[PDB]
């Protein structure tokens, strides 16, 4: 099964990180929005909330970039697979070691 | 003077829908040609609006019944009027509408508006009478007939009238007038507009932008209001009391503002020309989630804009024991700084309001916890740590502060997460001749660790010569006395300091705040405030197993999802008040208005439970159940009908199923063009 | 202006995120006040011998105040769980009380006069400016302009932009003031960046 | 704060541009192969052209 | 010296032991910028005024 499994794992792993990274403080007093909202008034809790927002937004951007790169790799693999399907199944290939 | 109201034919008032009117500029910031997205207080689209006829027309065989109710002023009011001959004059706002509480009055007795913030003693049913009739002592009369007296007035403002008047053309109900009143930050903001309508009633489904009119800095508590009528019939109430209710025709519509998210659009002139209520229907939510008034054909994964929490609950442990702040702060004597007494405060309610007519706190510096949010924050461990110091040294009780007291006596830590209270006590422990009892350490071979106490009473090796236990040349006694003569300046008077060290943990609450408790909602979307812990979500009974000392349990990544109620000791479960799996399928705004809804991986039995249809607008409840209850393998697809055909895919939906907007109006006898959901 | 007289110890309670007697029952400064709080001792002006006893203050209230609210109530506080109508019973106190400014108390009790100015910067004609004077008007060079409370570097130029009567400046596509109106001539200017990167 | 935010936005734009440039480079390589294999000659590959 | 003409003095060749100035005065203000008050006992300087 090899690589066919691997990509799936990768995707799942990424998602798991995107959850397990919600516990990062990012410089705030506590990586819990409810705790900050209950402990500090708006004018002083605002800076901590912006810290958390910036950290989580950077995390989302990193996940999106990783997804884009993985999608590019999968696009290349799919193009290769489509070429193989249209050249070795719908005909015969004279290319050495192609199939 | 005033006259009472013997109305008997009162009936439950009718209701109407505020289609799209009630949109005002929710700021003072100029914006030109931009699509902004605010979530201030707005009147929801197609919201319920109460219709009042006020007077009852005496033309229809004679009716003399007056109906002028008192209405709540919950966080903003939208007022609409369709009368023509100035039947509605002004308004009264206030809390009790009596002489015991200040109130606001707006009157248009002539071609200029008058606003007063006096303390009027309003009568039961205020009104306004005499308008204009010559040779009757009624031409240009500025009578009131509204308040008996007015004393201790603060703000008065006379200016240009709100809108045009006169022009009496009966039977038309011209000049539809719209106002929005919002009392925020002390400022009372009135936004106004008027349009030349001609319909008899049932306000047209049109969009109106309300330009700002006035921002009065009155600063009063407003919770109820009433409408001022012009009951003339050529003078006041003729004859005896009552018998003067004839005023022609009256009708006004009242709506209440709620916190909603909008998509207001500005033109080149800075005037709002269109808006979208991001709660009304899936089409509006689709427009909001991508910030555009035009949506093209396809499927869209929207954000969460449907449900908003409307109720708040508080659950604190049932203790009801006032804290001994009087027994600590009003002590006969405090311990000296070098030996500070540590006391465990427990089983309190920590009501700081008690310590107001006893002392004036010169310093109330709180670390880690904001002073404002101290009345609603249950604690688990509190310590007193009281001592008396010199005035100039009161600034040395700080985490990152150095000095004599902060290096040899106390040394507050760097994560104190408590509150330092300090007040002058030159009149309590500064007896004449010098107290000379409050000692302090002056010499030490090193600094102090945080929260350390050193009752040493040794001999300081100040010089390079051992001296055993006698005061030699360079051997001083480490401790020394202050001396509180009741004549020194404020820089030497005794200051009493108490530093409380809170401790918020996953332990049962011990020292709570003065905030009381409320009921327990168990299936709706609420803002809960359990032990020092607030959050929005939906509560539900659960079978989770909790340790005896445990108070709450979190999610995979530090998200408290199962709290324990402190009043019943039963375990609750918090689920997010948001189900994001909703995909809206649209044939394009410039092709139709019907949309299909695809809730992700849910069968058509939990969808009202999943999206909380009971807390949603009726338009959303239309898209919750019905006849189109097609079920797919990626959640079911309420909104579109399923056909047995196998047409080519047009709009991908999920695993196999597609959808398309087809002109079945020719095929079907009655049903027109519609969205269908076939298989690819 | 919002001027009032308080006790010296309580002058620290005039703050956005502060709590206390005045900060909950008397004034309750907001959280976006964006102004300036001035306070000075006046023990030599309104602290006559024998006690002034004229500056009143609220001590009891059934709740807190909303920001920028005023409460001239003069009611009877329901401090106890027993109705008392309008008489000072056992647990029914008069809410207001007097300070008493004897000209002998410590600085913690001397009267302090406080004025809290709340500015408002908007796209409206200027009303309260500063002592800074005006200069000439460069119209084709690269200058650091300072129009009404608004500074910036660029090149000014006459323009045919249409401005609303109350409008003072107009911005670019993304929040960049590019057309200001001269306050001394009421003519419309246009700001172009003093940088051509090509 | 503003500088950090705008720098992050510029970095995001540059990364998106790099990814799009990689995709366009792949498309251009495919186009060049097609141009040199189906115009400058005849291709026996099935469904290639 | 009066505030309008303040005297400037070059402190040099010290060990800067603030513990000496304890039984002489009570500093009503000891506010430091750029350098923490706590980390002043272990920070050699190069120029003091
Ligand atoms: C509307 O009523 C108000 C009082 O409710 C009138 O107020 C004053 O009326 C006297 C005589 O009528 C004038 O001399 C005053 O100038 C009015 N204003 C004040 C602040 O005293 C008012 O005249 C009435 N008519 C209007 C406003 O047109
Ligand atoms: C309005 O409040 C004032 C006091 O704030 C009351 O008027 C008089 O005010 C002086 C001081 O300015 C006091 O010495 C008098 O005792 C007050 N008279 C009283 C209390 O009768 C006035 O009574 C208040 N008005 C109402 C309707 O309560
Ligand atoms: C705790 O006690 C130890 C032992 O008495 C102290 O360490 C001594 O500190 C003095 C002065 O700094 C030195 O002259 C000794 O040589 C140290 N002896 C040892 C064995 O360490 C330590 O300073 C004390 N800590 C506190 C915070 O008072
Ligand atoms: C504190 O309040 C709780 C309710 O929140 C009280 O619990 C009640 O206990 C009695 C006796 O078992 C029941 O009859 C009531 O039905 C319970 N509460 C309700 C209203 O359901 C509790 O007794 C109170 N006392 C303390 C301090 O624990
Ligand atoms: C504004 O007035 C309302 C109504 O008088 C106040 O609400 C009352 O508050 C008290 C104490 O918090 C409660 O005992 C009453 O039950 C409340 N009544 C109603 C109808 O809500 C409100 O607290 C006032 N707000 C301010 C800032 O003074
Ligand atoms: C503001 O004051 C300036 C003062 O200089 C006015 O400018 C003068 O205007 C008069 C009349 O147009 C001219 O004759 C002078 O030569 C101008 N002096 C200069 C160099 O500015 C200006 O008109 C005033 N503007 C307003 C709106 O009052
Ligand atoms: C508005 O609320 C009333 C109940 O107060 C209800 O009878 C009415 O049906 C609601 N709106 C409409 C017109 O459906
Ligand atoms: C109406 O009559 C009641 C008597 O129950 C009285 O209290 C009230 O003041 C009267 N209303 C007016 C406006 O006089
Ligand atoms: C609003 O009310 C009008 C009648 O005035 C009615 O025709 C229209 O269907 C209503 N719309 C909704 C959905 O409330
Ligand atoms: C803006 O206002 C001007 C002035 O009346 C008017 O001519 C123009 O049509 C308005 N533009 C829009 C888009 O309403
Ligand atoms: C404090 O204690 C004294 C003891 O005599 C008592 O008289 C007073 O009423 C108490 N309350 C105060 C002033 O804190
Ligand atoms: C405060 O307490 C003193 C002494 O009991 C009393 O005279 C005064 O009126 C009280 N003030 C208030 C309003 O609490
Ligand atoms: C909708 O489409 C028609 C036909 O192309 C066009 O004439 C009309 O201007 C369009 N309107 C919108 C809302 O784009
Ligand atoms: C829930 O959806 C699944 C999906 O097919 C279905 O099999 C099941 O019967 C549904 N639940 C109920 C109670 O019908
Ligand atoms: C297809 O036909 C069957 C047989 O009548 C029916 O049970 C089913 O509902 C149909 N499905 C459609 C019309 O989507
Ligand atoms: C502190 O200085 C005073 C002033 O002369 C002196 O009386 C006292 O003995 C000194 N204390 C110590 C411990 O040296
Ligand atoms: C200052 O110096 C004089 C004489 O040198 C001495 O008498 C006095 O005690 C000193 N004061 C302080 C505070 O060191």
């Amino acid at each position: 099964l090899g690589k066919l499994q691997d990509v799936v794992n990768q995707n799942a792993q990424a998602l798991n990180t995107l959850v397990k990274q919600l516990s990062s403080n990012f410089g705030a007093i506590s990586s819990v929005l409810n705790d900050i909202l209950s402990r500090l008034d708006p004018p002083e809790a605002e800076v901590q909330i912006d810290r958390l927002i910036t950290g989580r937004l950077q995390s989302l951007q990193t996940y999106v970039t990783q997804q884009l790169i993985r999608a590019a790799e999968i696009r290349a693999s799919a193009n290769l697979a489509a070429t193989k399907m249209s050249e070795c199944v719908l005909g015969q290939s004279k290319r050495v070691d192609f199939c | 003077q005033c006259v009472n109201l013997t109305t008997r034919t009162q009936l439950p008032p009718a209701y109407t829908n505020s289609s799209t009117r009630g949109v005002y500029y929710p700021d003072k910031v100029f914006r030109s040609s931009v699509l902004h997205l605010t979530q201030d207080l707005f009147l929801p689209f197609f919201s319920n609006v109460t219709w009042f006829h006020a007077i009852h027309v005496s033309g229809t065989n004679g009716i003399k019944r007056f109906d002028n109710p008192v209405l709540p002023f919950n966080d903003g009011v939208y007022f609409a009027s369709t009368e023509k001959s100035n039947i509605i004059r002004g308004w009264i706002f206030g809390t009790t509408l009596d002489s015991k509480t200040q109130s606001l009055l707006i009157v248009n007795n002539a071609t200029n508006v008058v606003i007063k913030v006096c303390e009027f003693q309003f009568c039961n049913d205020p009104f306004l009478g005499v308008y204009y009739h010559r040779n009757n002592k009624s031409w240009m009369e500025s009578e009131f007939r509204v308040y008996s007296s007015a004393n201790n007035c603060t703000f008065e403002y006379v200016s240009q009238p709100f809108l045009m008047d006169l022009e009496g053309k009966q039977g038309n109900f011209k000049n539809l007038r719209e106002f929005v009143f919002k009392n925020i930050d002390g400022y009372f903001k009135i936004y106004s507009k008027h349009t030349p309508i001609n319909l008899v009633r049932d306000l047209p489904p049109g969009f109106s932008a309300l330009e700002p009119l006035v921002d009065l800095p009155i600063g009063i508590n407003i919770t109820r209001f009433q409408t001022l009528l012009a009951l003339h019939r050529s003078y006041l109430t003729p004859g005896d009391s009552s018998s003067g209710w004839t005023a022609g025709a009256a009708a006004y519509y009242v709506g209440y503002l709620q916190p909603r998210t909008f998509l207001l659009k500005y033109n080149e002139n800075g005037t709002i020309t269109d808006a979208v209520d991001c709660s009304l229907d899936p089409l509006s939510e689709t427009k909001c989630t991508l910030k555009s008034f035009t949506v093209e054909k396809g499927i869209y994964q929207t954000s969460n804009f449907r449900v908003q929490p409307t109720e708040s609950i508080v659950r604190f442990p049932n203790i009801t024991n006032l804290c001994p702040f009087g027994e600590v702060f009003n002590a006969t004597t405090f311990a000296s700084v070098y030996a500070w007494n540590r006391k465990r405060i427990s089983n309190c309610v920590a009501d700081y309001s008690v310590l107001y007519n006893s002392t004036s706190f010169s310093t109330f510096k709180c670390y880690g916890v904001s002073p404002t949010k101290l009345n609603d924050l249950c604690f688990t461990n509190v310590y007193a740590d009281s001592f008396v110091v010199r005035g100039d040294e009161v600034r040395q009780i700080a985490p990152g502060q150095t000095g004599k007291i902060a290096d040899y006596n106390y040394k507050l830590p760097d994560d104190f997460t408590g509150c330092v209270i300090a007040w002058n006590s030159n009149n309590l422990d500064s007896k004449v001749g010098g107290n000379y009892n409050y000692l302090y350490r002056l010499f030490r071979k090193s600094n102090l660790k945080p929260f350390e106490r050193d009752i040493s009473t040794e001999i300081y090796q100040a010089g390079s010569t051992p001296c055993n236990g006698v005061e030699g040349f360079n051997c001083y006694f480490p401790l020394q006395s202050y001396g509180f003569h009741p004549t020194n300046g404020v820089g030497y008077q005794p200051y009493r300091v108490v530093v409380l060290s809170f401790e918020l943990l996953n332990a049962p609450a011990t020292v709570c705040g003065p905030k009381k408790s409320t009921n327990l909602i168990k299936n709706k979307c609420v803002n809960f405030n359990f032990n020092g812990l607030t959050g929005t979500g939906v509560l539900t009974e659960s079978n989770k197993k909790f340790l005896p000392f445990q108070q709450f349990g979190r999610d995979i990544a530090d998200t408290t999802d199962a709290v324990r109620d402190p009043q019943t000791l039963e375990i609750l479960d918090i689920t997010p008040c948001s189900f994001g799996g909703v995909s809206v399928i649209t044939p394009g705004t410039n092709a139709s208005n019907q949309v299909a809804v695809l809730y992700q991986d849910v069968n058509c039995t939990e969808v009202p439970v999943a999206i909380h249809a009971n807390q949603l607008t009726p338009t959303w409840r239309v898209y919750s159940t019905g006849s189109n209850v097609f079920q797919t393998r990626a959640g079911c697809l309420i909104g579109a009908e399923h056909v047995n055909n196998s047409y080519e895919c047009d709009i991908p939906i999920g695993a196999g199923i597609c959808a398309s907007y087809q002109t079945q109006t020719n095929s079907r006898s009655v049903a027109s063009q519609s969205i269908i959901a076939y298989t690819m």
